[PDB]
RNA sequence: CGCGGCACAUCCACCUUGUGGUGGGUGUGGGUAGGGGAGCGUCCCUCAUUCAGCGAAGCCACCGGGUGACCGGUGGUGGA
RNA sequence: AUGCCGUGGUGUAAAGCGUGGCAGUGAGACGGCGGGGGAUAAGCUCCGUACGUCGAAAGGGAAACAGCCCAGAUCGCCGGC
RNA sequence: GAGGAGGGUGGUGAUGGCGUGCCUUUUGAAGAAUGAGCCUGCGAGUCAGGGACAUGUCGCAAGGUUAACCCGUGUGGGGUA
């Protein structure tokens, strides 16, 4: 049977994304397998496990004016009408790190876990992090084989 | 020679007289693995019953 | 003696009781049906 | 002959509630409605049990990949590769593995990476 | 350590490792041969027939402990259908010694 | 209390020696003109009680 | 015995009428669902007898008195009496003291001075007549104790 | 497919070789209306036998058992 | 073309026939294929198929889904294809 | 044996997966089709008849069988219409 299920045995570790060419999807399914922990052997999807993911530069993600200019984003308020339209460009010019949050959570599961999760994540648009305290580790994006 | 036919689909949308022709092959699960003799009258029930057997020729 | 007597072999068939559950005979036990015959017995002659 | 018909329905009343202990509500309480929830739950063991087998193999086989990723390999070719090399061991115990020997694990695709021929083509 | 391949299963097992088996044909104090599938010593990693067919997991049936008692029925809907039924497994218990 | 036979049962049919039963055929009582002695020897006579509906009949007689 | 509707008083009347009462179709105070109603399907006074063959009655004792006389449980002794007068307590010697059991059968005939009064008052004794030697009482008793005129009753009645 | 445990037909060799059963093989086993087969359980009469105010029935809790309906033991209450 | 009747072999476990016992059904739906009724219509209705499924079939897939695709659950298994 | 590592019962259960009450009637239901507030108790395919049909076992064996009725003490012996 597994192991890997038990209080305190989880390492919290850091990782830093230099998120500045990194297309948005792929940048957020990264985010997501290694914030869960799928890229660890000790996987156990009942507990909140995984590492912190730290987005850098999250301004300049690279997407194209073709849905910078229609790819709308709705946030629906409850009342009547109140379907706050706001273009994805407006949103990158003002929070782009609620835009990539909304990416990331759109990957994520609809579960408790995944707002224990979402608590784990720190998004900064700059690319000038304060939070040098812990052990930040740089990490890229690969292919393995095949 | 001799051949081998294995069931490879089942017979739930098979009609009459592809079932019936399967009961003659002596047929009763998928994975059954049947040696059959020479072609005297085989090829008209594998020619009936192509979607549904593997043909292998076998000894 | 009576404590050694025992019944043929073959005979003494249970009583089918009809009402009793699914599992003996049925909830409509053998009335399948919700027509005449349900509710009361057609004439044979009929 | 009047039976008095309590005690053999008793049997049942208590044995069924005494399994259906620790239901909320109106399902620990009461027999009609406890009843109900027994051919419910049972049902559900009835169908549970067997996808539970079918998730294990789902977990295991997570496993498998996040170590076979640590090594630079994928599932796909790995298991191509024990299979060439006929190394007929399970993905339970080769998960197993992945935790309690890491090295193991390595080795293993070492193996599988020499068993595999040498491309896509045939 | 080693896997030993036995039942239609596979179990990772020890010296000294006690684990339940399926039912076979033992009694109390008879040590039963059983092939294996893998035998890591933590550095030697086996695979092939020259060592599958060479070693083997010699261990004691001692315990014909009945397994969990299983209560089942099945029920469909309004159909009006029951079938009470039930299973308990009969397994042995395994000490493994090589 | 006891059983009744149908009196136009044991009027009508007449059981044998053995388990039969027949049936009088006489569709010939009301026009003989337009049909012809085939007709009238295919309806004289005696027959046999068709076996679908033995199991009534032989109720209704007894 | 029971009792069915008709013969339980009154009901005749059928209230709760059929609309705006909310109430379930009574149709009658009486009706076996209610507190006091009649039985249905109820143990009717049978008056029976299961009339058997004549020959399968005399198979059956002839047979069972035959294994009594296979196992020597037999004794067809010749009388009880202290001359006239009933003597229970030498019954209970003679018959204790030759059969040594429980249940036991007594064939006399009509014969009331020391008949069915010397062994009356002994548990598991029973008493009757050769004319009405049923086979419960056979199977029941063991050690069957007949008269000399018992036996030769029976056997001139059955040749 | 594999590995174990129940069952139904047919077959092989046997014991009372179509009454009834033993070892083994093959195939079969989703199922309402409906047919058929085989059973559990409360009460009651009888027969054999028997625990039983040194504590039964009924009830409660626990631990166990049976493929199932269900059963047993322990402890407590109670007192025939 | 298929299909139907009959005939000579091969193959098959029960499928068939006859005579008896005891019932159910006697309101069908959908899809595919041929039609007709309709408007070149309908999740409409009426016909045929030894065409199927549901009805009376759980499971996997079609996001969700009685009727579509695959497939017919004796029970268990932290085993595979 | 305190407290504890490890192991195993009896509770509780974080959190993940899966999953559309029961009965009836329906081509068809989780129901927005009906019915039930809950618990205990009561309650629905049974009987007479020398009935009828069929079947299994048990008596007899070209025969079988007695009804009413008589005697007697339990329900046995007689009774040939």
């Amino acid at each position: 049977p597994t192991y890997a299920p038990k209080a305190g045995d989880t390492t919290r570790s850091w990782y830093v994304i230099d998120a500045t060419d990194v297309v948005l999807g792929r940048l957020a399914v990264a985010a997501a397998n290694l914030l869960r922990g799928k890229h660890k052997p000790t996987f156990a999807p009942n507990v909140d496990g995984g590492d912190f993911v730290i987005v850098i530069n999250a301004d300049k993600v690279a997407i194209s004016g073709d849905k910078l200019q229609h790819k709308m984003v709705y946030r629906h308020s409850g009342y009547p009408g109140g379907l706050h339209k706001r273009t994805i460009g407006e949103l990158m010019q003002r929070h782009p790190d609620r835009v990539v949050e909304k990416a990331i959570l759109g990957m994520l599961p609809k579960n408790r876990l995944s707002r224990q999760i979402q608590r784990k994540l720190r998004v900064y648009a700059g690319p000038e992090h304060p939070h040098s305290a812990q052990q930040p580790v740089p990490y890229e994006l690969k292919q393995v084989a095949q | 020679s001799q051949l081998k036919i294995t069931q490879v689909r089942s017979t739930i949308g098979a009609r009459w007289k592809q079932r019936e022709s399967l009961r003659t092959l002596g047929l009763r699960r998928i994975r059954h693995s049947v040696i059959r003799e020479d072609n005297a009258a085989t090829r008209g029930l594998i020619a009936v019953v192509r979607h549904l057997v593997e043909v292998e020729p076998a000894q | 003696k009576l404590h050694d007597l025992r019944p043929a072999r073959g005979s003494k068939i249970a009583r089918t009781r009809v009402g009793r559950g699914d599992g003996s005979k049925g909830k409509t036990a053998g009335r399948g049906t919700k027509g005449t015959r349900a509710r009361k017995q057609v004439p044979v002659t009929f | 002959a009047r039976v008095k018909r309590a005690v053999n329905a008793h049997k049942k009343r208590r044995s069924i509630l005494k399994a259906s202990r620790g239901y909320r509500g109106q399902r620990s309480r009461l027999y009609r409605k406890a009843k109900e929830q027994q051919l419910h739950s049972l049902n559900y063991a009835y169908r549970d049990r067997r996808a539970r087998k079918g998730e294990f193999r789902k977990l295991w086989i997570a496993r498998i990949n996040a170590a076979a990723r640590l090594n630079d390999i994928t599932y796909n070719r790995l298991i191509q590769g024990l299979k060439a090399a006929g190394v007929e061991v399970d993905r339970k115990n080769l998960a197993d593995i992945a935790i309690s020997d890491p090295a193991a694990f390595t080795a293993l695709v070492d193996v599988a990476r020499a068993a595999l021929p040498e491309d896509v083509n045939a | 350590y080693a896997i030993v391949k036995t039942g239609g299963k596979q179990y990772k097992v020890a010296v000294g490792d006690v684990v339940k088996v399926e039912k076979l044909e033992s009694e109390q104090g008879e040590k039963v041969s059983l092939p294996v599938a893998l035998v890591v010593d933590g550095a030697t990693v086996t695979t092939d027939a020259k060592a599958l067919a060479k070693v083997a997991v010699t261990g004691e049936v001692l315990g014909h402990t009945k397994g969990p008692k299983i209560r089942i029925h099945k029920f469909k809907n309004k159909t009006g259908y029951h079938k009470r039924q039930g299973h308990r497994q009969q397994l042995t218990v395994l000490k493994v010694t090589g | 209390p006891k059983a009744k036979t149908h009196s136009g049962a044991s009027k009508r049919f007449r059981r044998t020696g053995t388990g039969k039963i027949v049936r009088q055929k006489a569709n010939r009582r009301h026009l003989l003109e337009h049909k012809p002695s085939t007709r009238t020897r295919r309806l004289d006579g005696r027959t046999v009680v068709a076996a679908n509906d033995t199991k009534r009949v032989t109720s209704l007689l007894n | 015995s029971t009792k069915t509707r008709g013969e339980v008083s009154g009901g005749g009347r059928k209230p709760y009428r059929q609309k705006g009462t909310g109430r379930a179709r009574q149709g009658s105070t009486r009706a076996p669902q209610f507190t006091g109603g009649g039985v249905v399907h109820g143990p009717k006074p049978r008056d029976y007898s299961q009339r058997t063959p004549k020959k399968m009655i005399a198979a059956a004792l002839r047979g069972a008195l035959s294994d009594r006389a296979r196992n020597g449980r037999i004794h067809a002794i010749t009388e009880l009496v202290e001359g006239q007068n009933p003597s229970t307590k030498s019954a209970r010697a003679f018959l204790a003291s030759l059969t040594e059991r429980k249940q036991v059968l007594v064939v006399i005939g009509r014969s009331d001075e020391a008949g069915a009064k010397s062994v009356r008052n002994l548990p598991g004794v029973h008493i009757l007549a050769p004319d009405q030697l049923n086979t419960y009482d056979v199977l029941r008793a063991d050690d069957v104790v007949f008269s000399v005129e018992a036996l030769n009753a029976y056997i001139a009645a059955n040749t």
